[PDB]
Order: C-alpha cells, then structure tokens, then sequence
C-alpha cells in the first residue's frame, strides 16, 4: 500500500528532476550539482576568499558535516571554484578532513575568529574545533582529537549559535529540556574541558533552535516544540522566566532567524506548513505568515546582501525564497495561479529532505544546499529575475 | 626398402607473441622457377614467408586485423582468372571469410554467412573461383568469388550432428567428403546437372542488371554416410584417387572406400552403408583436437605430427600401404604440439607449425 | 489503416498524455518551479522590482499596527397558523457573586410587518467586547396580533443553527413561524513517417495538455520542447504546422543514511528500417525484395524428398504403388485439404493435374484402388468416382 | 578371411596409376598459367621474427590493419517446416505382368494401414499406428487382377453390373453378370473403437478429458461430441461455443461462419480458422537486442491477432529430459512443453517465432488448440505490436 506509493512518487521525483535538468538552462546564472561520499546536515560558507588575478574564477570555502553509519565521521573543509563575471569550467575539491566523535547535527564558524568552529554530537558532550592547529589528512586510527569539549547537555539536538559581539559566548540547545551557555574565553589553554556556565530551563518541551540577538549581545531568541517562542534576557537573575514568551505558532517550531541589516524583525519557520515573520517591538501580533511550503520546515536564513529577501526549506523537496517588498501586492490572475507574489522563486532540483542551506557573505543572491540523499548543490539565480 | 629420403632440419623459427599456430598452407598456383612463399597463422596474426635454399626465410608480408580476440584456423591459396593475380584466403572464430590481395596489401573482399567459427577453407582444383567453406554450425557453404555471391549449402537435416571439423574436394573436382565430431563422413557431388547449371547461374549473376535475389540450392540428402569407420572425433579427412584416408584421436590413419573393392565411386546409392578398409597406418601420441596431415601436389608421400613434436613422414609410391617403410623426424627443441604441416609444388620442401609459436623447415638431401 | 497501428499510436499518445494530465494537477497544486522567473516566459509578471527601493523593513510594525487600529440578514418569512414581527438579541452573561440572576439584556433591533396564514440587517452587532462576559447570545422573535428564543452563540463562540430557510415554533405569555438565517496552430503526428492524424489547433496559443495561456509562439515552442520530452516537435509555417514524433531514447532511471560514490555534474555556467536476413541461408535481405517472395510458403524440397524416400524405404510395397502414393503425397502439399467435402473435388483436381503422367507410366488400376480406398473410410461419393474416372478415360482416349 | 591383400595390392596400384595420371593432366592444365608474384611494401605497430638457428637475421616488419566487419551471434543449423514432426504373399503390381488373385480385405492391406483420415496421407510425421481395420466397415477370359477387380468393384457397388461395366470400359455387363453367378460359395487425442457400445466411462476420450470429434467411429447420437459453432461472426469472443474450450473452428460442422468456403482467397469472415488454412504473417529474422537472434514482423497487427504457430518435432517427457540434458553443454534450449503426452522440441527444425527470447515485459504469448484433433500452438499478440518489433512471449 505504502511501499508502491513511495515507488511511484519516487518515479514521478525522477521525471521531475530530469524535466528540472533540462530547463535549468535558463533561470539561473550558475549551478553546480555535487554529491559526497556522506550526506550534510551542515553546510555553511565561510568569510575567506581569495582571487587570483590571472584567473578568472574565485575560490570560497566550505564547513560541512557528516552523518554516518559504521563508518568513521568526517567534518569536511571543502573549496568550491566560483566564476565571478565570465565564462564550463570549476569542480569540488575537499581539503581538510577530522575526524568526529559520532556523526554531526550542527555545526557554526565563530564570527569573531572564523578558524574557530563548534559542532554538536549525538551525546551530550558538545565540541568545538581550530582546524590551524590540526593536520590537513585524518587519523587512520580513529581516535579525534578535540581541540576544546563542552558539556552541561543530558541529550543530542540542533540548536548551535555564536555570540556576534562577545567573544567565547556560544548558546547550545538539547531535547532535555535545557539550553546550554559557554564561555570558552576565560578557560586557560590547558583547560581542554569546560562546564556550563549556564543552563536555561523555561520551556516544557523540545527545544529546537536558539539564536543570540546580533545588535544586542544581552538576549537571546529560542524557538521550542511546545508552539512557543521565547525571547530571554541575559541581564536577569532567572533563568525560568524570559523576557517573553509568546505562542507564535499552531504545530512544533523548528527554526528562526535574525535580520542583519534590521535588529527588531526576525523569523520563524515551524511544522504546520508556515514561515512567519515577527518583530522585536510587539511580539503578540502576528504580521504574516507564508504559506507555500507543504511540509515541515527545517531551516531559514536571511541574506546577508539584502535585507528584505527570506529563505525555506524542509522535506518538502522543494526551497523557497521570498522577497519581503513585494508582500501584498496585486498581480496578475495567471500570476497568482503559480503561487503567492511574495514568493519570489522555488529552487526544487533536489530529490530528498532539504537538510540544510545557506548564503555567502560576498556574493550576490547565492546559496549553498545540502540534503540527505548524498547532493550538495551550488546556485545563484538569473539577473533578469530580481533586477 | 629403406628410406629414400634425406631430410635435415634447416631452420626452425620462433614469433614473438607466443600463441599457438592452426595453420598453414604452400602457394601451390604459383607458377616454376619464381621465388617460392608460404604463409603461417596464429590467433589474430597471420605472416606470409619466403624461403630459399640456404634456409634464409625472408619475411615479405604480415598482416593483423583490428579484433584481437579472433582466433584463426586455415589459410589457402588462389589464383585471379582475369587479372592473374594471387589470393589469400582466410577465416577465424568471428564467423568470417576474408580474402587478400597481397600485391594491394588490402581486404579486397569479405564473406558472412556462417554463425560460429570456421575449421577449414578449400578451393576447387579445376575451376579457381569457387570456394569450400567447413564451420562449426554444423553446415558446409561454397562461394563464388568472381560474381561476389553464395553457391549452395552442403548441409542440413541429414548433415553432421555436431560440429564439423573438415572437408575435401577430389582432384579432378568433382566430388567432396566431409567429415567432424558426429562420427560421419559424408560425401557430396559436384558433378550432377543440378551444381553445374546453379554454378552457371551463380556466373550468370549480377545484382544491378536485374533485382531478385539468388536461389540458393540446398542439398540435405548426401550420396553416402556411415557410422562404423571411427569411434572418437575424426580430425581430418582427405582423397586419394578414387580412395578417403582419415585420422582420429585413436592413433591410426585409415585407408578405406565405399562399398565393397569392386563397387564404382560414381555409382554408391545414398543407402549404402558397407565399407572396406583397404588399409592402416599406425602412430602414437595424437590425443589432442584439430590435428591435421598433408600431401603434396602430385601425392608422392605425406606427413603427419604428433602431440610431441617427432613428425612421421610414410610413402605413397611403393606397393603394400600396410607393410609400407615409415619415417620419424626428432628433435632436442620441439617441446609442442604440432598441429599442421604442409609441401611446396614438388616434394623438395616441408615446413611444419606448432603451438609455441615455432616454425620448423625440412629439406631433401 | 487498419486498427492495429492506430490502437499502438492510440496507447503511445495515451500513457504519456496521461502522465502529464497527472502533472498537470501535481504542477498546479504543487508546482516545481515558477513560470513567471524563466526567461523565454515573463509576461505572466505585472510587476517590478520599484517597491523594493522604498521599502523599509522597521517601518513595517506601523502598518499592521493601524490594520489593528458576520453579516446577519435575518430575512422573516409568512407563518403558518389559524401578523407583524420583531427580532432581539438576548444576550445572558455570567453569574457575578453580588447577584443570584443572572445579567439578561434584550437588545429588539427593529419590527416589521409579516404575512400569516420583511428582513432585518446586523453587520457585526455581536457585543461581546471578548472580555469573559457573553455566556450565550440568543435570538428572540417577538410577535403579536407567540414569543420564543433559540441558542444562537455556543459557549465555544460555535454557530448552533444552519444557514438557509428554517422554521421554529413559540409559545404565548400547528402554530410556528418560518424565517431565513444567513451569516491557428495545427498539430500533425508522425509515427514511422506515417500521417495517423491531422488536426487543427481550437484555440490560438492555450497549449492542448498544459492549459496556460500564453501570448506567443516562441514561448509555446519552447515550453514543448523542454516540458514534455517524451515528444519531439518540429515547426515549419505552413498553415500553423507541428510536426510531432515519438523519442525512443528516453533517459528512464531512478536518477537518485546510507553511502554512494561521490561526483560532480555541472551543466551551466555562462549560457522498418534495420537490416534483415534470410532464414535458410541467412544472407543479407536487400530492401527491394521483403513483400515480394514473401519466404516460408511454398514448402520446402528437403520435405518432399522425405516423403519420397520414406515410402521408398517400405518393404512390402509394389513400384505403381509407391509411385501413385508420392503423387497423392506431391498433390495434396502443392494444395492443402482439410475440408472433407473438398475431398470431392481434390480428386478431381489430379486427374485435372497429373492425369498425363500416369497414362505415361499406366497408373489408372491402383489410382482407382486408391480412390476405392479413401471410399472406404466415407469421404466421398462412389458416384463422384464414376464421375472422376470417366473424365479421365474421355481425355486419356 | 585373409583373400583380399594381393586385391588390395593390385587395388592400390591401380589408384596410385590412375591418381598419377589425373596428377599428370593437372600439371598441363596449370602450366598454362602464368600468374604475377607478390609484392610487400617498403618498411602504428610492429612485428619482428627471430631465428633459433644462428646466421639469420631478426626480420621486421611494419603491421597492416584489416577493414573490420559486424559480428553476428551464434546458430546452429536447422531446416524450415510447417505441419509437426514425430520420432520413435507379395502381393505384386495389378498393373504388371505377373499379377495374380488377391481378396478384397488382403489386397488393400497396405492402403488401408498406410492411409491417414486425420491428413490424408500416407505414413505421415505425426500419426503413427492406425487406429483399427473396422472404421471403414459399412453396412471370357479373367485374369487374377481382373478378378480382384471385379471383387473389390462388386464388394463397394454390391452387384450393380451397370456400374461395373461402366466403369471398366473393356468389359461388359453380360461377362460380368455371368463370371458373378458362377462365383458364389491437457492429453493427446487418440480415436477409440467402441461402435456397438456407446461412449461411457471405458472409452479413453473422456478419460484425457476431452470431446470427441468426427474422426471417432462412434454412435453419431452422441453427447461428448463437440459440434462446432454457429455464429455469423468471426466468433473471436469468449461468446463462441469452440472458445470456451480450447478447440479451434470445424471445417464441415461450423458451417454459419462460413469455413468451407474456397481456400484460393484470404479475405473471409472467420477469423479463427488461420491454422488450418495458413494465413501466417510474414516474419523475418534479425539479430535482436537482448539475447542473439530474434524474429520481427512486416506487417501491424492487433490484440489478440494471429502472427504465427510454433512448429517443431513431437516427444515424449524423458525423450525431451535427455534432450535438453544433452543440449546443457551448448545452452540452446528452445524447448515448449505442449501437454502431458508430447512436448515440442525445435531445436533441429522449426520457424522464426523460435528465435525470440524471453522478457518479464512481453508483447505476445502462446496458446495450445486442438486442431482436427492435432494440439497444435498459436502464437498470438497480447498487444498492438508495429512493423520491425521485437515478440517476446514467456515459455
Ligand atoms: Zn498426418
Ligand atoms: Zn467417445
Ligand atoms: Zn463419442
Ligand atoms: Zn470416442
Ligand atoms: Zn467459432
Ligand atoms: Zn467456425
Ligand atoms: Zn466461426
């Protein structure tokens, strides 16, 4: 019953895919469609460049996870090969790999000192890397060695974030009903373990991302399966009561994001098949909520290039992208009926659960996806689609 | 009677591919007094030679198609009626029958019609266009090269019920036997109104003045088959006279006719099955498959090789075949199997092969 | 045309026009990617990227701020009866501790004249301010000339009542009362360079299977040819001519924790006829002769010969005997009898056909008992052989 | 026992005389030609020959390439056919000189043990013993072939002397007349003899579980007789009393459709009767692409149409054991198992609808019919198929 509907909607995924391979000539400006040994629940560009003046193409690097089954894990440093303004040419290639205790749910680069690089496990004790003192090869033996551990969690999970402004603050979250705060800054250099410095315990279910404030580095946001969002405030002696706690959604939240050119707005994406937009000024209105995406949300990010442009992704097989300025506009009929005039593209070459994506800080309107199903895809859309 | 025959290893060559030898065949159509040539075969690499009387075997052509994994059997000699050009003739496990021109040095002509791999090639002595063709798909085929089509099928329900192994002409060209693994040797006719006005009309053939095709005449009733003269596999098969000589894996060359002694050739029904084993000749060491003996053009003698290396030489002039003086030729170097050997135009010149990829010369004396 | 090509040409234009009926509904509900942002199609958009220059993210509170800053047509109906009417809402509220009744307020909109034997307008007039203090809102039909209410809000703020016509009974200090609540293109197909069919486009661009509507040619052209690949189309102005063929070189596959091999595609960065052969002697067939001598029928020689020397090989048989059975044997496989009636007449075919040779080797006595014998087993009239023979022996004197 | 070696030699001599000379005259005819020699080319790969025996030099040679050519796949030999196939006093000429008298029941002992009703031949492929003497029981000068003449003539007329003279010719009724007065004193169908019984439990047709047919001798007033149809159709739907049953049409019983019209055309209503009068489609043989050899059709045709019929020898169970037993080491196994009684086995002889091969997606398949008794195949379409097709059917 189950399984022939899973095969024929594999058949139809595959027409799908093979009609998208024919037509992408003509939407976007690049694509690079790679696969790894192992999947990525983590992909994420990092602020390095280098340009080559002979050349004409740039390099850019990316921090990717893995998620494996026995086989030894691999935190992947790959180069990618960017065109910047001319020419079939540019390929993959991996150059560090260390190896990881157990497989990888989040991972996130330091703002402040991008060699520095925490990861979650599927344990409690959390890590954190500095990949200039490793080896550019791996161990055959197996036994990592982590740079600076990190513990206080009881559980696995996927909430990972650095504090922009403070150096050493990184928030953590955990399906224990805790969130973690570090401080690795003040630990000396023997010091290879570190304790909670602090632990919050406010919600009363599954906590699924957290995110600290960029323009305020005394709060934070959390998201949480109990239909809750909770903005907390790190100057206050409690650590149960937040600043606020609104119920921001219908079904499980699964993820949020700040804006980095604005401070106030943010975004939510959750399980009942909606992004919704918020504001850091009055947090019981609800000012919109897209609706395009048919499954859960998995992840959201805004563009660092532009301030009113929003991103989805989730199981759905499909990620969005929304353009924020175009909200509530009239258009045509035949317009409407592909979807709303917010949604401003709908990038559906995978073919499994969108697992992660993200931007690049010095490129225009590009991004980077990884999903389950081995596919890493590179792209930027076309010009004449945005202006 | 002693041996009459002074023979002494002159040369004895060796290729640099090491695969073993099938092969090998004299240009007997060459007329006297030219510089005489031959020309051996491996797998996928066939090489003509020349020879002269201080053993001085100078190489003059060696040709090698692009399919390594072709594996070929025989090779024969031919001459052009109108351009008076000479043509070889060879095939392999492809299915294929090619024929060279080796003054051009190019594949002037290609046949295909056989499923599986070839054994043997034959020419008609008389007549030089038409083209006898053994195959192990269990069915015999004769070509006519001047007109570029196919003759007819010596094969078919009554034909040999595994593969086929080889076949002769007679002399004067007129009738063929045929012989392989289904312990059969079956004679045809060339010689009835019926193969002499379809070779007429296979000459009378032409593609571009008329549009039909060619139709072929088959033949599924031999005019003689028998069970009893062998009991393994039958390697060869070959006339004399009026008379059949064949071999087999048990050791001995039989000579023997159809019918009683007095029964006519040109008058056996397809009913026939008595024999009569005129005679035999003894040897060892012949176990192995796809062996082969030779005579030469007027059949003086013949000569036969062994799963050794020590070849047999026996007469053919004097009287009493059974109680005829034998031969054997030895050697401290013939560590192979020999699988063909074969004369010039007169008796003066033998040269054998064997599956080290080693060529030995014989010379009278 | 005979209907067998037509049914493989119906069933090949069926299963992938189904496929795209199907990915008609799947693309409309759930489509893969928008047709406005490709580039060969643009007009579908009406609008600009003007609005995102003057947008202003922070500003954006203020707008919803100020948008924070049902219709009941209750339309009465002629009672049934043996007069005027009027609607209120009744409005009970819950039980404060300084009083032991509860808060009732009847609110009577407005009266109206009503036959026996008007309407009212409310446009969100509910009152219940969401403050904790509306416990029920009902809707009281005063009369004159029978009163009663009716439970119109629920405790959960649901709708008890349905919409449309009703009727609703009442009682003073059978008889009711009835009221009515309400809150040109051308496609031809090629299939072996065959004209199956020929049609004419009904619309001028609205594609056949997709249904958009589209505004130019090029766009339709392209969109057939990217969307759509198990067709190949070709286009000549000819009137518009399509030419439409079948692609027998589809890339069919699956296209797709557990591991793989890595790679690394990229695509953009800057944009009858085969041979036949014979079956006897398995030449090459030249395509000049396939319908004529059609191979297989006139059977074979080697079948003869069999024949011939099977009933040779028998002992006990006399020279006439066995002559006449191969000519019965020739005869019968140069035309073939199955029919028996048609025995009657196959007889009457030899003499017709062989009659001159056998009065050249003296055949007629065991041609008769031949004749005599399949006589015996009741397939023919002896009458019928009378017949036979005396027609032999007229053209034999 | 040893009498033949001075005739072996004298036999010998007289080859190697007579070899000598057609020796001899092949020399004079070959001396008449006169052929050019070969000519190599002035000296991509190489090919170098050695010497063992020293004083000869390492002979080189630069290699020479061969224009390649297309490959086909294997087949054995075989020959075409269309009917099955099966494997396990003197009496002299009435015509000749010394005949002399024979009775009635001995003279036609060889016709009648010979003749075949099922094909009217005789000693045909597929019919091998007879099925009993009592199907064709009903209710001057004179030489011995004259008189078995006149025996036989008067056996079949019973005294008609009109006839017998008519007949005759060069005798006549008054000879005839006075010789007479001073001459008085999922099984194989197989036809049963039970005339004075009726069809019952002991007769073998109902034990393969099958109707009789016309070619039994029983009471015509039978049940298990299968009459034919009679619809004015081409009764190619299961509505058809001869659909049901496996059977195909009559010749003389289904006469509403029309069967026993003349064979000379092919456009006729009955489009069930294909067999029997042939109406096969042209195919044609190819290499295929899955699996060697293949069969393609010239013509389209429709579900459920007639392409063809397999043909191939008759055999028993163990017969085809041991013959695909043999047939392991070549792996050509093109075998199709008919019944419990016979199977095919084609190997040797057959057609082209022997070459397909088999697929888990097929476009036609087989079905067994008891033609005139003969359980023959029909190979039909399971769908429309277009010319140069490949047909694949499931054995
Ligand atoms: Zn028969
Ligand atoms: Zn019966
Ligand atoms: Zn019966
Ligand atoms: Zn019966
Ligand atoms: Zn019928
Ligand atoms: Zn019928
Ligand atoms: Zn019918």
């Amino acid at each position: 019953e189950a399984a022939f509907d899973d095969a024929v909607e594999e058949r139809v995924i595959n027409e799908e895919y093979k009609i998208w391979k024919k037509n992408t000539p003509f939407l976007y400006d690049l694509v690079m469609t790679h696969a790894l040994e192992w999947p990525s629940l983590t992909a994420q560009w990092l602020p390095d460049v280098t340009r080559p003046e002979g050349k004409d193409f740039s390099i850019h690097r990316l921090v990717l996870g893995t998620h494996t089954s026995d086989e030894q894990n691999h935190l992947v440093i790959a180069s990618v090969q960017l065109p910047n303004d001319d020419a079939v040419s540019g390929k993959i290639e991996i150059e560090i790999k260390i190896n990881h205790e157990g497989e990888v749910n989040r991972a996130r680069y330091m703002p402040q000192n991008p060699c520095i690089i925490a990861t979650k496990t599927p344990s409690s004790d959390v890590l954190v890397f500095d990949y200039t003192k490793h080896p550019s090869k791996p161990d055959p033996s197996g036994e990592c060695n982590p740079d600076l551990r990190l513990r206080g969690h009881q559980k696995e999970g996927y909430g990972l974030s650095w504090n922009p402004n403070l150096s050493g603050h990184l928030l953590s979250a955990s399906d224990d009903h805790t969130i973690c705060l570090w401080d690795i800054s003040a630990v000396p250099k023997e010091g290879k373990v570190v304790d909670a410095k602090t632990i919050f315990t406010g919600h009363t279910a599954v906590v699924e991302d957290v995110s600290w404030h960029l323009l305020h580095e005394s709060l934070f946001g959390s998201v949480a399966d109990d239909q809750k969002l909770m903005i907390w405030d790190t100057r206050s002696n409690n650590t149960s009561k937040p600043s606020h706690s609104v119920d921001a959604h219908t079904a499980e939240v699964n993820c949020l994001s700040f804006n980095p050119y604005s401070e106030f707005i943010l975004a939510t994406g959750s399980a009942d098949k909606t992004v919704a937009l918020w504001d850091l000024r009055n947090l019981k209105l609800k000012l919109h909520s897209f609706e395009s995406h048919k499954d859960e949300i998995f992840q959201v990010q805004w563009s660092p290039h532009n301030e009113t442009i929003l991103a989805s992704s989730g199981t759905d097989r499909r990620l969005n992208v929304w353009d924020l300025s175009k909200i509530g506009e009239e258009q045509s009929p035949e317009d409407a009926e592909d979807g709303p005039p917010e949604l401003l593209f709908i990038h559906g070459g995978h073919t499994a659960k969108i697992s992660d994506f993200s931007w690049n800080p010095n490129e225009p309107w590009v991004i980077c996806s990884v999903s389950e199903d081995n596919i890493m895809q590179v792209w930027q859309m076309a010009e004449n689609i945005y202006n | 009677k002693k041996c009459k025959y002074s023979f002494k290893c002159v040369n004895s060559l060796k290729e640099d591919h090491n695969q073993p030898l099938f092969g090998v065949q004299f240009n007997w159509h060459s007329k006297e007094g030219d510089p005489l040539v031959f020309a051996t075969v491996g797998s996928n690499r066939v090489t003509l030679y020349e020879c002269h009387s201080q053993g001085e075997i100078r190489l003059l052509q060696s040709y090698v198609d692009a399919d390594a994994d072709e594996n070929f059997y025989t090779c024969a000699w031919t001459y052009d009626s109108n351009t008076s050009h000479p043509l070889l003739a060879v095939a392999g496990s492809r299915g294929i029958i090619r024929i060279i021109n080796p003054i051009t040095m190019q594949c002037i002509k290609h046949y295909v019609g056989h499923g599986n791999a070839i054994n043997e090639l034959k020419f008609h002595p008389r007549d030089p266009n038409l083209l006898l063709s053994v195959s192990k798909d269990h069915a015999l085929r004769l070509w006519n090269i001047q007109t570029d089509t196919l003759v007819a099928i010596f094969g078919g329900v009554e034909g040999h019920r595994d593969e086929v192994l080889s076949a002769d002409y007679d002399l004067l060209g007129e009738k063929i036997m045929s012989c392989g693994m289904d312990h059969s040797l079956k004679l045809w006719r060339i010689n009835s109104k019926r193969m002499m006005n379809a070779i007429k009309e296979s000459y009378d053939y032409n593609p571009n003045k008329t549009n039909r095709p060619f139709i072929s005449q088959k033949i599924h009733f031999p005019d003689f088959s028998t069970r009893d003269i062998h009991r393994n596999y039958v390697d060869c098969v070959r006339w004399l006279g009026d008379l059949i000589l064949s071999k087999s894996c048990e050791n001995a060359i039989v000579c023997w006719k159809p019918g009683k002694m007095e029964d006519d050739i040109d008058k056996i029904k397809p009913s026939e099955s008595n024999v009569t084993i005129l005679g035999r000749f003894d040897y060892s060491q012949c176990d192995i498959w796809y062996m082969r003996f030779s005579m030469d053009f007027w059949q003086k003698m013949l000569a036969l090789g062994n799963q050794v290396g020590k070849l047999y030489v026996w007469d053919l002039e004097v009287e009493d075949p059974h109680k005829a003086k034998c031969t054997t030729l030895t050697h401290h170097k013939c560590g192979a199997a020999i699988r063909q050997t074969s004369f010039s135009r007169d008796s003066s010149i033998l040269i054998a092969v064997c599956d080290d990829a080693s060529i030995w010369r014989w010379d009278r004396l | 045309h005979v209907q067998a090509d037509h049914e493989l040409f119906l069933q090949a234009f069926e299963k992938p026009t189904q496929i795209y009926r199907f990915l008609r509904t799947r693309n409309l509900i759930a489509p893969i990617f928008l047709h406005r942002t490709l580039t060969y199609m643009s007009h579908r958009n009406s609008r600009t990227n003007i609005k995102r220059k003057t947008f202003k993210v922070d500003d954006m509170l203020s707008k919803v701020e100020k948008m924070k800053g049902a219709h009941l047509q209750l339309t009465f109906t002629g009672f049934f009866h043996k007069v005027t009417l009027e609607v209120l809402l009744v409005k009970v509220c819950h039980k404060k501790r300084k009083d032991v009744s509860c808060p009732i307020r009847q609110v009577p909109t407005g009266k109206k004249q009503v036959p026996l034997n008007s309407l009212a307008v409310s446009s969100n007039e509910f009152e219940p301010s969401n403050s904790h203090m509306v416990k029920s809102y009902s809707l009281l039909f005063r009369v004159t000339r029978f009163v009663a209410q009716m439970t119109v809000f629920d405790k959960n703020r649901r709708l008890q009542l349905l919409d449309g016509e009703y009727e609703v009974a009442m009682q003073e200090m059978g008889p009711t009362l009835q009221f009515t609540l309400r809150w040109r293109i051308f496609y031809q197909f090629l299939y072996n360079n065959n004209t199956r069919q020929q049609t004419e486009a009904r619309d001028d661009l609205h594609c056949p299977w997709c249904t958009l509507n589209c505004r130019k040619l090029y766009s339709l052209l392209k969109h057939l040819k990217l969307c759509h690949s198990r067709f190949i189309f070709n286009y000549v102005y000819h009137p518009a001519r399509i030419d439409v063929s079948i692609n027998e070189c589809y890339d069919g596959s699956y296209a797709g924790p557990v591991k793989r091999t890595p790679i690394t595609h990229i695509l953009v960065c800057r944009p009858h006829n085969r041979l036949y052969f014979h079956s006897d002697t398995c030449l090459p067939l030249r395509p000049q002769e396939m319908e004529v001598d059609s191979e297989d029928e006139k059977d074979p020689e080697w079948l003869r010969e069999k024949t011939i020397t099977q009933i040779e090989e028998f002992s006990d048989v006399n020279e006439g005997e066995k002559e006449v059975m191969k000519l019965w044997n020739l005869h019968v496989m140069k035309h073939g009898f199955i029919a028996d009636n048609q025995m009657n007449h196959a007889c009457m075919l030899f003499v017709e056909n062989y009659g001159q040779k056998i009065i050249k080797k003296n055949l007629c006595r065991n041609f008769m008992l031949h004749l005599v014998s399949m006589h015996d087993f009741n397939l023919i009239s002896i009458m019928s052989i009378d017949k036979a023979v005396t027609k032999l022996r007229e053209m034999q004197q | 026992r040893l009498q033949a070696n001075m005739g072996a030699k004298a036999l010998y001599v007289a080859n190697f005389a007579k070899v000598q000379e057609k020796t001899q005259i092949l020399n004079e005819e070959w001396k008449k030609l006169r052929v050019q020699p070969v000519q190599s080319m002035k000296p991509l790969k190489k090919c170098t020959i050695e010497s063992i025996f020293p004083g000869f030099a390492s002979q080189h040679m630069l290699m020479r390439s061969l224009n390649t050519v297309a490959l086909v796949p294997i087949m054995y030999s075989w020959s075409p056919l269309q009917q099955n196939f099966m494997v396990e006093q003197c009496t002299p000429n009435i015509d000749g000189p010394n005949a002399k008298s024979v009775q009635r029941e001995q003279s036609l002992h060889s016709f009648h043990t010979l003749f075949c009703r099922r094909c009217f031949k005789y000693d045909c492929f597929l019919h091998p013993f007879h099925a009993t003497p009592n199907v064709y029981k009903r209710k001057v000068e004179w030489t011995g072939a004259e008189e078995s003449l006149f025996r036989v003539f008067h056996g079949t007329y019973f005294n008609n002397f009109c006839s017998i003279a008519r007949l005759l010719g060069t005798k006549t009724c008054k000879q005839v007349f006075q010789f007479a007065v001073k001459e008085s004193l999922v099984y194989n169908y197989q036809p049963c003899d039970h005339p004075d019984r009726p069809c019952d439990s002991t007769c073998p047709c109902i034990m393969t579980q099958n109707f009789c047919e016309k070619f039994c001798q029983c009471n015509p007033d039978c049940q298990n007789r299968f009459p034919g149809c009679r619809c004015k159709t081409q009764c190619n739907t299961k509505q058809c009393p001869c659909y049901l049953a496996v059977r195909e049409c009559d010749p003389d019983l289904c006469l509403t459709c029309g069967a026993s019209e003349h064979w000379d055309c092919k456009v006729v209503s009955c489009k069930n009767c294909s067999i029997q009068r042939g109406l096969k489609k042209h195919l044609l043989l190819a290499p295929s692409d899955v699996a060697g050899w293949g069969t393609f059709i010239k013509e389209s045709v429709q579900k459920n149409e007639f392409i063809s019929e397999y043909c191939g020898e008759l055999i028993s169970q163990d017969e085809a054991d041991r013959r695909g037993k043999v047939y392991d080491k070549y792996m050509s196994s093109f075998l199709f198992n008919l019944n419990n009684d016979f199977v095919v086995d084609a190997t040797r002889k057959g057609n082209k609808i022997r070459f397909a091969n088999h697929s888990v997606n097929p476009n036609c398949y087989a079905k067994v019919v008891m033609v005139n008794g003969d359980h023959r195949i029909g190979i039909f379409a399971k769908r429309a198929i277009q010319a140069g097709e490949e047909l694949f059917f499931d054995y």
